[PDB]
């Protein structure tokens, strides 16, 4: 900042920087809320349990199990669409029931029943002899 | 001095390094009306 | 003229490109974030407008679902994921450049790689972390600004790898079985016989294809090479896909920029209003701001709906073209490219598809003298989509000069030699 | 009035003379070469043989065409004459084009008329507001007017976009019809 | 029936018309003119709404370009400007 400037503003006219009146240090100001959240449900008629998908959160190294999630739980893991909490991962491929995104689909299966997530299948395999 | 509309450019630092005077000529008017210092080849509507 | 005809004596194989948008970006809006930021007073005042925001988000979610519907309808037209053949010769027709190469790390083909290189996107990860945005502030990232103001872009259901797998399956299926697949169970057939059938489908005998196989294959390979070179050279061939991307980005950035309007309030900064004014007047100012920003969101949604309708029309046309040009041989003039359609190949591209149409083009016309009918022993003989030509008189097909001796096999007898205008006298073997 | 209120209509790129030249070229090309042009290089052919080919294209032998040529030509000429007479007689055959014109004109005129609304201000006349009031209150009234008039323009633009989409669909269909009915013989039932 | 057929013995040549819109009027708007007229006070107050007017004019210019695109796509479908023949007989088919 120049000596005659006290505040800074961005293209939206939001105040994004300020000079501290005591030390003269320049500080950036950023919003607190950020990130996309989605809720996966099998239907309230069937159950009250849900899975939560956090886009913009990386959970690959689950060692703290300062993550920006509402609550942890069982089967927290990362997928191509973000950090998924509340679903069990299965290696089998089925037809997409609830498309989550980026090739991932969720369903409600008998383990008792629980929410499962998997990679969707693209079609049956075939071999044609040219 | 005269009352006029200018378009000022702030660079990576906080310093004003360039400006466009919107009343200088039709090209300046077009630059101010599209709010950009660069114009691609073509024909553009300006003010009446 | 009235007594002469022009017949081609040669032909060339032509391959041309057609670029079609399929889908656009899926977006979502957090009303409270965009309008009020982190202000609890504004959030409380906004509660009485919940219906409008629910309506906006209903519209946007409908658009988002329709995008995945478009992609599925265009690309998922096969039940079997036909494996890519190991040998890509097919009787002299070099398919390598349009099929994926096992050696290279990429799962796409060479031309698909070129196509994906020709279009530039702002971001491809669909993942931007809070630490990343907070720590690169000096960059002034447009995506960071969008996200901090409550605007989100969602990832498509199908990945580029899956779409490329579908296109590879389609190309392999057509190369190994032709057109039988898509009308039932795939029935494999040699590529030369396939090409002979396609030639027969445009009124040219298949002896021509079999007798000019080397020339036809060389011309096909040369056309493929020309396409590859043209795509390698920088140009504006993918302008439609590029401007789809640009329109989406511009809409979001304009939405961000419009937050600086006062809309008649003393200021456009909620914090300034709340720092200077007590609740009673602050409420009036905040109401003005809420009205304006809600209007901005509604305008965004309306324009998005119109754009989505246009994109859906394009996607429907693309699906029809897939069905009628890739899975079969079309007779609609100028539908699958210019000329007499032979066959088409699809290739994936960012937000769309690219069709490579292969058609037959007659060339090198020569003159001949023609007669509507020929009189023999007082009886009139007519052609049956052929033409009589005087080199002696012969009968030939109209798309390729192959003169043949007249005989009762290739002539239709009707009436006498009186009514026919312009009949010439000849003999019939 | 439209122009004095800042609304302009621009001329199209191609003039009526050039469009008519294109249509004349298309008609001459079909009459002299038939359908070969459009799939490659034009190949001229006599019109009787062309009509014989077209007859063959619908499952009728061409001996029929050649043996009834005079009657077929007379019927074609009579059909042309009937079209000419019907067009000469006043009717509403071009209602679609007429209503396109009418819709555009009405939209612009409505835009002009909507300037008389107060939008909650003390008056709809800027000169009256500025002659009676000092800057502070004049600003409030003028802000109301600006909001209203901006909304009017936005409504006009939205409706223009929707109309344009409809017109584009119609134009795409017309181009397809040109290609498939004028440059070739179609087999799609009831298309041409 | 189950044992009889009906076959035409004659035919007629029919000509019918089909009318299709192709293009509509291209228009442009001067925001300042429409909203403020010749008033400098109003013009100054309008400056804080430049984004909305740029948006409107972008939409209108897109429409204007699309109209010429439509006309070209419909009518420019030939590479050679074939000349009008002098004789318009064509074996009894009157083209004049
Ligand atoms: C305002 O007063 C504070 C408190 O004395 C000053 O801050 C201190 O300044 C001294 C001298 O430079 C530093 O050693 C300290 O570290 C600072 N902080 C504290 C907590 O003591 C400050 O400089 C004064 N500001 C102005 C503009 O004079
Ligand atoms: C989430 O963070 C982890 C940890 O940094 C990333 O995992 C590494 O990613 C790098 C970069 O691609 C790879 O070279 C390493 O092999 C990865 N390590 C492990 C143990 O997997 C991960 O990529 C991040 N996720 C995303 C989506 O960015
Ligand atoms: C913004 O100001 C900085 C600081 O003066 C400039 O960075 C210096 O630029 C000079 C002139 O090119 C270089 O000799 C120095 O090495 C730079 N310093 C550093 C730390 O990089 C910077 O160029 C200015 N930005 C612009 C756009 O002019
Ligand atoms: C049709 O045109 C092709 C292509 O011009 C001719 O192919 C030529 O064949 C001769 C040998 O007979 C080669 O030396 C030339 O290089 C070929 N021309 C090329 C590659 O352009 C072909 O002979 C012509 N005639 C027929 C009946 O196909
Ligand atoms: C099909 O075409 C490709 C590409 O032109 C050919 O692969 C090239 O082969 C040459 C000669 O061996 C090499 O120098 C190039 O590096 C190859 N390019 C690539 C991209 O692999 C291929 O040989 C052709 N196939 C046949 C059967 O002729
Ligand atoms: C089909 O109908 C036409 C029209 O009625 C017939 O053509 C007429 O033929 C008679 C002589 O047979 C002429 O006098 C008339 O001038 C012709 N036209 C009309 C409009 O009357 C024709 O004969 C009928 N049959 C066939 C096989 O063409
Ligand atoms: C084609 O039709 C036109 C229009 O009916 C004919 O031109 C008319 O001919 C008559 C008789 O000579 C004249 O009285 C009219 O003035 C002409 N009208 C026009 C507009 O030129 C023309 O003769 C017909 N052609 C043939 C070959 O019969
Ligand atoms: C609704 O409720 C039952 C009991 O939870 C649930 O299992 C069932 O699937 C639902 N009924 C349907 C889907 O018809
Ligand atoms: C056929 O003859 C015509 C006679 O006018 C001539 O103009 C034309 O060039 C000839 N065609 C060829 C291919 O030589």
């Amino acid at each position: 900042f120049q000596p005659f400037q006290q505040f800074g503003r961005d293209v939206s006219d939001f105040t994004d920087s300020v000079r501290d009146p005591k030390t003269s240090e320049i500080l950036d100001i950023s919003p607190c809320s950020f990130g996309g959240v989605s809720v996966i449900t099998p239907g309230t008629n069937a159950s009250s349990e849900v899975a939560v998908l956090y886009q913009d959160v990386n959970c690959t190294d689950v060692s703290t199990l300062a993550w920006r999630i509402y609550s942890t739980g069982n089967n927290v893991f990362q997928t191509q669409a973000g950090c998924l909490i509340g679903a069990e991962h299965v290696d089998t491929s089925y037809e997409c029931d609830i498309p989550i995104g980026a090739g991932i689909c969720a369903s409600y299966h008998t383990v008792q029943k629980s929410i499962v997530a998997y990679t969707m299948s693209l079609g049956a395999d075939s071999s044609i002899a040219y | 001095l005269k009352p006029t509309t200018f378009m000022l450019k702030y660079d990576e630092n906080g310093t004003i390094t360039d400006a466009v005077d919107c009343s200088q000529n039709p090209l300046a008017e077009l630059k101010c009306s599209v709010k950009s210092f660069e114009i691609d080849k073509g024909i553009y509507q300006t003010s009446n | 003229s009235n007594n002469t005809i022009a017949i081609p004596t040669n032909f060339s194989i032509s391959i041309t490109t057609e670029v079609m948008p399929v889908s656009m970006a899926k977006t979502s809006v957090d009303c409270n974030m965009y309008i009020c930021g982190d202000s609890t007073e504004c959030a409380n005042l906004l509660l009485q407008y919940g219906s409008f925001c629910r309506q906006l988000n209903r519209a946007l979610s409908g658009i988002a679902a329709e995008q995945d519907r478009n992609t599925r309808e265009v690309f998922v037209q096969v039940k079997q994921m036909y494996k890519t053949p190991t040998l890509k010769d097919f009787g002299g027709f070099n398919f390598s450049q349009i099929l994926p190469d096992p050696l290279k790390p990429t799962k796409r083909s060479f031309i698909e790689d070129l196509l994906f290189n020709k279009v530039t996107l702002a971001d491809a990860g669909f993942m931007k972390q809070y630490g990343e945005c907070l720590g690169d502030i000096n960059a002034r990232d447009l995506i960071c600004a969008q996200k901090f103001n409550g605007l989100t872009v969602l990832p498509p259901l199908l990945t580029d790898d899956m779409i490329a797998a579908y296109t590879a399956a389609l190309v392999s299926g057509t190369a190994t079985a032709g057109w039988t697949f898509g009308a039932g169970a795939a029935l494999q057939i040699p590529f030369a016989m396939q090409m002979a059938y396609r030639f027969n489908g445009i009124g040219v005998t298949q002896n021509v294809l079999y007798e000019n196989q080397k020339q036809i294959a060389n011309q096909f390979n040369k056309a493929i090479s020309q396409i590859q070179e043209s795509l390698t050279t920088t140009s504006t061939a993918l302008g439609k896909l590029q401007d789809v991307v640009n329109q989406n980005a511009q809409a979001l950035n304009t939405l961000v920029k419009q937050l600086s309007s006062n809309f008649g309030a003393i200021s456009s900064v909620l914090n300034d209003i709340l720092s200077r004014l007590d609740k009673v007047e602050a409420e009036v100012q905040i109401d003005r701001l809420i009205t304006g920003r809600l209007q901005s969101l509604q305008t965004y949604v309306t324009q998005q709906l119109i754009r989505a309708a246009e994109i859906r029309a394009s996607a429907n046309l693309a699906a029809t073209k897939m069905s009628e040009c890739v899975l079969g041989q079309s007779k609609r003039v100028d539908f699958c490219g210019k000329g007499y359609h032979l066959m088409s190949f699809p290739q994936a591209a960012p937000h769309g598809v690219v069709f490579l149409h292969v058609t037959y083009v007659p060339s090198q016309e020569r003159n001949f003298t023609t007669a509507p009918a020929i009189c023999h022993e007082g009886k009139a003989y007519f052609p049956r989509e052929g033409v009589f030509v005087f080199s002696s008189w012969f009968i030939t097909q109209r798309n390729f000069f192959s003169p043949q001796i007249i005989t009762t096999d290739n002539t239709f007898v009707s009436g006498n030699c009186d009514v026919v205008i312009g009949i010439i006298n000849n003999t019939v073997y």
